[PDB]
């Protein structure tokens, strides 16, 4: 593998550390979750050029049409607990506990 | 005495309906306003030259 | 009148009018007096570096014919 | 070899740091379109150009609805920066000294994570030799996607239709 | 000398710039500002000059005070000319804003803007015309082409 | 020589947007019954010289409550951007042949949208906020349009190439073709350069020159140059996609000489809507291209992808 | 006949953008069914050449497979030609 | 190499325009001065506090018609294929797919600003 491979995971793994630790608003945990989806994007047509693999070259847009599905959920919650709430923050969604 | 400044309703005909549809699809108004601005782009200004003209006063 | 906005527009046409002549000058100054070769597919990339292998001085537009075969 | 594709992996990495640290959705957004950018001339050097662009203008686009999104519910007083905040400032310290620590142990040896075994080696060497000749591959294999592919189009077309629903039901309220 | 004649041709041109490019700030106050519009109508084309009008102060050369500057308002017009960045300049046209006018022994009127801002031309008349106007706007001008920054920083 | 070349492209640019301020006052003068810039030089020819000297003589201020990175980021990405999108016009030869050279402008162009965003949020004042949110909304109808738009008119086309849309054009014209198209797209350039009617993120009557309100001296001039360079393209571009002139290899200047007075003709036309025309509220923008252009722009998609395929007139790939 | 009449009357007279997008996207739907051209747009699009013609090698038993590509044996693209 | 080449004059271009700015003039810079603009009197607010977005759904369905569009985008390469038929069943589906999804938001009053 070589070094670009490499870089591509490893801001992969930093996207997806950066969504598990909160900090105090949501939008920024959707940025994070949208920046995995990209990551992967690159990653899969990285891969998919190199091997001249051509029937596969249509995946990597399934792969962007689904990510902008999640992130329109995304948004649509996100206004949902502003409008209950006031505030995006992460520390307002304690209703339920485990 | 008085009169009302928009009380007519359009009529309903096959032809004055098209006319109003070619009018929508066919920005026939804007173009009408297009054709005014250029007639007063080709139309003589109305400045003068000062202060080497002035412009006209009364005792 | 209406003429005393022609001066601009004719400037305005005078600038514009540098960008496409001098891209076509170039063109032609650069590519030895013909048109910049047009290189959309490998086919016309490995045509252009043949041609370059081939003229014997580094430069695709130095073309060679019946006289360099024989 | 000119190590163009290494120095825009590293800024798609260093991106992705911003973006992380998260100081507020301004500046996440900010470094998620430089990472788009970069990502876009990454893949554009790899051969992909349709793709590149693809992506940069879905993210242009995506970035701009975030944009509002973020100075309608997601704002505060005093928005975070990278400086502002010893926690974000931490974090993008963390990363960016992590992503330099694995470059230079790539540059100076054959670096074997814990994870996989990287080469540190030609980005061109991995390149092939082959050619194709009066189309491009890549827009073939993508326009592949309706002759090829019916079962994904339709799939994504109910997807497609079934979020604006969805959408539209989270928000009604009531 | 030299370094004169250089600094006394740079100074010209930049004096020029600042003459023939003048931005109002689009500010009237009460009577006075009909006549600022006639003087924007085609009749006496302030446009011609190189005058226009911008809304914000930022962007703004000139403010020409025209009309009744009350207590209520000085502290607004205080605020919009210092945010005018410099060189900034003001005109004040009429009685009302010279000195105080028809409401000279009023309560609520104050007795001239040059109280407030620092005045550059002072244009007479209730409403002074058009004309007097541009003829306040050239002697504006005459006046800024006597100025000599560079001319005054040499010899520094 | 490319550094020559792109010398030869940037500089020209700027003079050419300089002289269309000025063009832009002198048509709406004599539009208004007035004369426009008369006095500087020679029928006003220095007044774009005397504005623009005075602007980068003049001080420029960063507000209190600015975020002074961002703040000077907005215009040198709005000027940027603004010159990087003529590298790949053909004049008859681009600077920059590129096989998707479409997909480029467009992604170009949304990367644009952001600079009047970042300064308007940058200032940090209500007006500024006001006018960003007003580029978001608009920019939303106008990029999904556009999009479709441009997709049916490459479609008649065959690729993304505008050297091949000069081929195209070789016979007869893309607003023979497709005036509706045309007139759609009209329309959302409109939109997509912040022209008349839908000039709403610096609308001067509702907001203080809007997103641009804390800019000043050097600053602004950069947002203005930036903006007219934008009106002189998508106007070149227009004149490219739907009024296609005839290229002869051997002298190409006859190409630039109509590609030239197309282009001039349509920026005149942006002067004269300008001068025209009321502005629009910006809901009834959004609402005029989703309800009326959108509908429209879908079933147009369906003709054109049909067109060819029940005519046996597809174009060649390449 | 009577009430759809009326219902393309009141549509073409409050909503004219709908009645001519629904009536373009049914045109678009319909007519290439009906066209004749369809099939010579397919067969324009396989007769053009992007790839190399690969020989077959000759078993004697090969009557349609022309010898030489002037041969009168092979596709023919005289259709095309007066086109 | 020659886009990076203009992007970079571009860029250089820019940058050195506003350096010439900020540098050239005379700067005199006070409290007063640098203050926020509000026609003359002092915000009573911040410029940061929430602003209200009466158009949020219309920016979701943007996002939406915005992968749409980039699904149709590759069509001028796919209409050059062998079944034209089966492209040109796809390509209408997906079309049709989007005109329904506006014609369900426009029925159910999505494009409809907040009150
Ligand atoms: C191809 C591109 C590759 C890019 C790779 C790098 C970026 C990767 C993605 C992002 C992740 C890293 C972000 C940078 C973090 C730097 C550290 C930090 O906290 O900065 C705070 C800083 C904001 O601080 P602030 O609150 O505005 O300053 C006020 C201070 O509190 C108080 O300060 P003050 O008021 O005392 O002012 C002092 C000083 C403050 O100056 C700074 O803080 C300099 C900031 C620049 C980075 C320095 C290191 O002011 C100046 O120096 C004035 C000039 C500022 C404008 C010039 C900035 C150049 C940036 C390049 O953040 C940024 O500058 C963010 C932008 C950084 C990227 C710039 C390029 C953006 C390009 C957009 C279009 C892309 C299109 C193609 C795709
Ligand atoms: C307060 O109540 C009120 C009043 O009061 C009482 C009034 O009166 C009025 C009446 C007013 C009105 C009716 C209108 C006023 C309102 C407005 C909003 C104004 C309306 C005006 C217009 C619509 C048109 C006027 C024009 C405007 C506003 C545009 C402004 C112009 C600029 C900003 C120009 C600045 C930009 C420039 C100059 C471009 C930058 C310069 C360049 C690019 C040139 C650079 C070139 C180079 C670098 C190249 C150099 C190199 C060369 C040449 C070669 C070198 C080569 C080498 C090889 C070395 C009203 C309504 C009112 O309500
Ligand atoms: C990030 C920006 C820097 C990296 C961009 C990519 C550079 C490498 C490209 C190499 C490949 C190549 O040349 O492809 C040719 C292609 C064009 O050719 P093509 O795609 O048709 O095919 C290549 C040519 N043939 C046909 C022969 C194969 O270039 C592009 O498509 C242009 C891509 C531009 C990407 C721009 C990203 C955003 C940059 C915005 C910067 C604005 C200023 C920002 C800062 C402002 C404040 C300071
Ligand atoms: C960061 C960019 C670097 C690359 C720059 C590339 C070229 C830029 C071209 C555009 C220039 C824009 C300005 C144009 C000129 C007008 C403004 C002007 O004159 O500004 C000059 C500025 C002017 O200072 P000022 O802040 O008073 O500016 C006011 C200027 N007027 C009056 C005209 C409004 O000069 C300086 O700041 C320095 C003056 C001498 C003092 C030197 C201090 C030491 C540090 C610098 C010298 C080198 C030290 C080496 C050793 C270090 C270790 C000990
Ligand atoms: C835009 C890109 C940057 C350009 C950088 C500068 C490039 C040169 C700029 C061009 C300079 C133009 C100067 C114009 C001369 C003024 C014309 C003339 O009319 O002015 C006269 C003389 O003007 C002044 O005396 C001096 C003007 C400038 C003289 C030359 C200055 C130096 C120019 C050469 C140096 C430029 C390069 C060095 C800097 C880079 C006085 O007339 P005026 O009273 O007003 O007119 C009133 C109107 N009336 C008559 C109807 C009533
Ligand atoms: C391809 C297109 C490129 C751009 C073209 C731009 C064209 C601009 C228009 C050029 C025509 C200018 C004509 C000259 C105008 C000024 C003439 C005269 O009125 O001004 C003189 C001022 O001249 C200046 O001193 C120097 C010349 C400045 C004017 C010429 C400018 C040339 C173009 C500037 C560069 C354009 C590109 C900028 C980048 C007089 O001033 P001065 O003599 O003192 O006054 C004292 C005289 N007394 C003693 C008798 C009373
Ligand atoms: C009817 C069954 C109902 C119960 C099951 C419902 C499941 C969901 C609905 C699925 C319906 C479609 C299933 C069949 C997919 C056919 C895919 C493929 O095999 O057929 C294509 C034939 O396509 C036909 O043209 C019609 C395709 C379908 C038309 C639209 C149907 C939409 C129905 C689904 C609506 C969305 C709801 C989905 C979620 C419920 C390919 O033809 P071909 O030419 O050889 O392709 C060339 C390939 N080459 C190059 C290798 C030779
Ligand atoms: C390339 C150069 C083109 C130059 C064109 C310049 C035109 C003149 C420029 C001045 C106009 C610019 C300012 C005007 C901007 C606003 C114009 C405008 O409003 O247009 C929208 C207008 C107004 O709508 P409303 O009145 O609000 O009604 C809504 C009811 N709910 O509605 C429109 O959508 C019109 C848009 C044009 C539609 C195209 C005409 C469609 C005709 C179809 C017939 C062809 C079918 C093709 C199939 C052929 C079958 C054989
Ligand atoms: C050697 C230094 C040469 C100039 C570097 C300038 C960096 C700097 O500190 O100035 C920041 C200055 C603004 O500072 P203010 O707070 O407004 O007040 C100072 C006005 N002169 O910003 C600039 O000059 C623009 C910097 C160029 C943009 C480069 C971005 C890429
Ligand atoms: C299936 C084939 C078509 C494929 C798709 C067609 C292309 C894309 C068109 C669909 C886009 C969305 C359509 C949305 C339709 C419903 C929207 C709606 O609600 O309209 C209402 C209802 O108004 C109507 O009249 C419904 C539209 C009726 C149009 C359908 C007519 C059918 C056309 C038959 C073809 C006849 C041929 C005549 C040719 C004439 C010349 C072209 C009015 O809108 P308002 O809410 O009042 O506006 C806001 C006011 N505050
Ligand atoms: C052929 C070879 C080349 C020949 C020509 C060479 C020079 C070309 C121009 C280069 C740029 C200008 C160089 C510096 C000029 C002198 C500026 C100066 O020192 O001004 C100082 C002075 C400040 O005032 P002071 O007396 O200090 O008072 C303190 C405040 N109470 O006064 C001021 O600050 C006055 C305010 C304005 C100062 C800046 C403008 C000076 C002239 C610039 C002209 C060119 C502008 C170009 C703009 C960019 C391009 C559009
Ligand atoms: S000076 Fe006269 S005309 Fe002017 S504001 Fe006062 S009362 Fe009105």
């Amino acid at each position: 593998m070589p070094l670009v491979y490499m870089n591509i995971i490893m801001a992969f793994a930093i996207a997806l550390a950066g969504l598990l630790m909160y900090r105090s608003h949501l939008m920024s945990s959707l940025l994070c979750l949208e920046g995995m989806m990209l990551s992967l994007f690159i990653m899969s047509t990285l891969i998919i050029l190199n091997t001249h693999f051509t029937l596969a070259n249509m995946m990597p847009i399934i792969l962007l049409v689904f990510a902008a599905c999640e992130a329109a959920l995304g948004l649509s919650l996100l206004v949902m607990v502003s409008n209950t709430y006031g505030t995006d923050y992460v520390q307002n969604l304690n209703l339920l506990q485990c | 005495t008085y009169k009302f400044v928009n009380m007519r309703e359009p009529s309903m005909d096959m032809k004055s309906v098209t006319d109003r549809a070619a009018q929508t699809l066919l920005w026939t108004e804007l173009v009408r306003g297009l054709g005014m601005t250029l007639s007063y782009l080709f139309r003589e200004p109305a400045t003068i030259n000062y202060p080497f003209e002035k412009g006209p006063l009364s005792p | 009148m209406w003429f005393e906005i022609l001066p601009g527009i004719a400037v305005m046409a005078a600038c514009l009018f540098i960008p496409g002549m001098a891209t076509a000058h170039i063109h032609k100054f650069t590519n030895g007096g013909k048109e910049k070769r047009v290189a959309h597919f490998s086919y016309q990339w490995n045509l252009m570096e043949r041609d370059r292998c081939i003229s014997g001085v580094n430069r695709y537009h130095v073309t060679k014919g019946l006289e360099n075969i024989d | 070899t000119m190590y163009i594709a290494f120095i825009l992996s590293t800024i798609f990495v260093i991106g992705f740091v911003g973006f992380s640290s998260k100081p507020s959705p301004i500046y996440g957004g900010l470094g998620l379109i430089v990472s788009g950018g970069v990502g876009c001339g990454i893949v554009l050097n790899f051969g992909g150009s349709f793709l590149g662009l693809m992506v940069f203008l879905i993210y242009l686009g995506g970035m701009l609805v975030v944009f509002g999104y973020t100075t309608a519910m997601a704002t505060e007083m005093y928005p975070e920066v990278w400086v502002s905040n010893k926690t974000v400032f931490g974090a993008f310290v963390s990363g960016l000294m992590m992503e330099f620590c694995m470059v230079y142990y790539a540059l100076k040896e054959e670096e074997v994570e814990i994870i996989f075994k990287f080469n540190g080696l030609g980005d061109w060497v991995i390149y092939d030799t082959g050619d194709s000749g009066f189309f491009s591959e890549e827009a073939m294999g993508i326009a592949a996607l309706y002759s090829y592919g019916t079962w994904l189009v339709i799939v994504t077309g109910w997807s497609l239709l079934i979020g604006v629903v969805v959408i539209m039901e989270i928000t009604r309220g009531n | 000398s030299r370094g004169e004649y250089v600094v006394a041709k740079l100074d010209d041109l930049v004096n020029w710039a600042r003459r023939s490019s003048l931005w109002p700030m689009t500010f009237g106050l009460a009577c006075c500002a009909v006549e600022m519009m006639h003087m924007a109508a085609p009749r006496y084309d302030m446009d011609r000059f190189g005058v226009v009008f911008r809304a914000s102060p930022r962007q703004s050369d000139v403010m020409i005070v025209a009309g009744t500057l009350t207590n209520k308002m000085a502290p607004a017009l205080r605020k919009v000319y210092d945010q005018m960045p410099e060189p900034r300049y003001v005109v004040s046209m009429g009685s009302c804003a010279n000195g105080g006018g028809y409401y000279h022994y009023s309560y609520s009127v104050v007795r001239g803007c040059d109280r407030i801002v620092p005045v550059d031309i002072y244009v007479p008349g209730c409403p002074p015309t058009a004309e007097a106007l541009l003829y306040g706007i050239l002697q504006l001008q005459r006046k800024i082409k006597r100025e000599k920054r560079l001319r005054i920083w040499y010899r520094r | 020589m490319f550094m020559i070349n792109i010398l030869s492209l940037i500089i020209p640019i700027l003079l050419a947007v300089a002289f269309l301020t000025l063009v832009e006052r002198k048509v709406l003068g004599y539009m208004q019954l007035r004369k426009g810039p008369n006095v500087v030089g020679p029928y006003g020819l220095l007044q774009p010289i005397a504005d623009a000297l005075k602007l980068f003589t003049k001080e420029p201020l960063r507000p209190a409550t600015s975020s002074i990175s961002m703040f000077i980021i907005a215009p040198i990405l709005a000027l940027s951007l603004a010159l990087t999108m003529w590298v790949p016009l053909p004049m008859p030869y681009p600077l920059i042949n590129m096989n998707l050279g479409v997909l480029f402008m467009l992604a170009m162009s949304s990367l644009a949208v952001y600079s009047i965003l970042w300064s308007g949020w940058a200032s940090n004042s209500k007006y500024a906020l006001i006018g960003a949110l007003r580029a978001v909304a608009q920019t939303i109808s106008y990029e999904v349009t556009l999009a479709i738009i441009l997709l049916s008119v490459l479609l008649m086309n065959g690729s993304y190439t505008l050297s091949t849309l000069i081929t195209t054009q070789e016979h007869i014209w893309m607003i023979f073709t497709s005036w509706p198209l045309a007139m759609m797209w009209f329309i959302s350039t409109l939109a997509e350069t912040n022209r008349a009617p839908f000039d709403l993120t610096e609308g001067e009557s509702e907001l203080v020159s809007g997103f641009n309100v804390e800019y000043a001296a050097g600053p602004f001039a950069m947002f203005f140059m930036a903006e007219y360079a934008n009106i002189i393209m998508m106007n070149a571009f227009t004149a490219i996609l739907f009024l296609g002139a005839s290229h002869d290899p051997h002298t190409p200047e006859l190409y630039t000489i109509n590609f030239v007075l197309k282009t001039l003709a349509l920026t005149i036309t942006f002067l004269w809507i300008r001068a025209s025309y009321p502005r629009f509220r910006y809901d009834q923008l959004m609402h005029l291209l989703w309800k009326s252009f959108l509908p429209l722009t879908l079933a147009l998609c369906m003709w054109h992808i049909s067109l060819p395929i029940m005519t046996a007139s597809i174009p060649p790939q390449s | 006949a009577g009430r759809i009449a009326s219902f393309l009357k009141n549509a073409w007279a409050k909503e004219p953008v709908l009645v001519a997008s629904f009536a373009i996207g049914g045109l678009a739907i319909i007519l290439p069914s009906l066209s004749p051209y369809t099939n010579y747009a397919i067969r324009i699009n396989r007769a053009t050449p992007y790839n190399y013609p690969v020989p077959l090698r000759d078993d004697g038993n090969m009557p349609d497979v022309p010898s030489h590509p002037q041969d009168p044996q092979g596709p023919s693209l005289e259709w095309l030609k007066n086109l | 190499m020659n886009i990076m080449l203009t992007l970079l004059t571009n860029v250089t271009l820019a940058s050195l325009l506003v350096l010439i700015a900020f540098w050239l003039p005379q700067l005199n810079a006070y409290s007063e001065k640098t203050s926020p603009y509000e026609c003359g009197f002092d915000p009573m607010g911040s410029a940061r506090l929430p602003f209200s977005m009466k158009f949020f759904l219309v920016a979701i369905t943007f996002l939406l018609f915005d992968l749409e569009i980039a699904l149709l985008l590759p069509l001028p390469w796919a209409s050059q294929t062998n079944n034209l038929k089966t492209m040109l069943t796809m390509a209408l589906f997906l079309l049709i797919l989007l005109a329904a999804s506006l014609a369900y938001e426009w029925t159910q009053k999505g494009l409809e600003w907040a009150e």
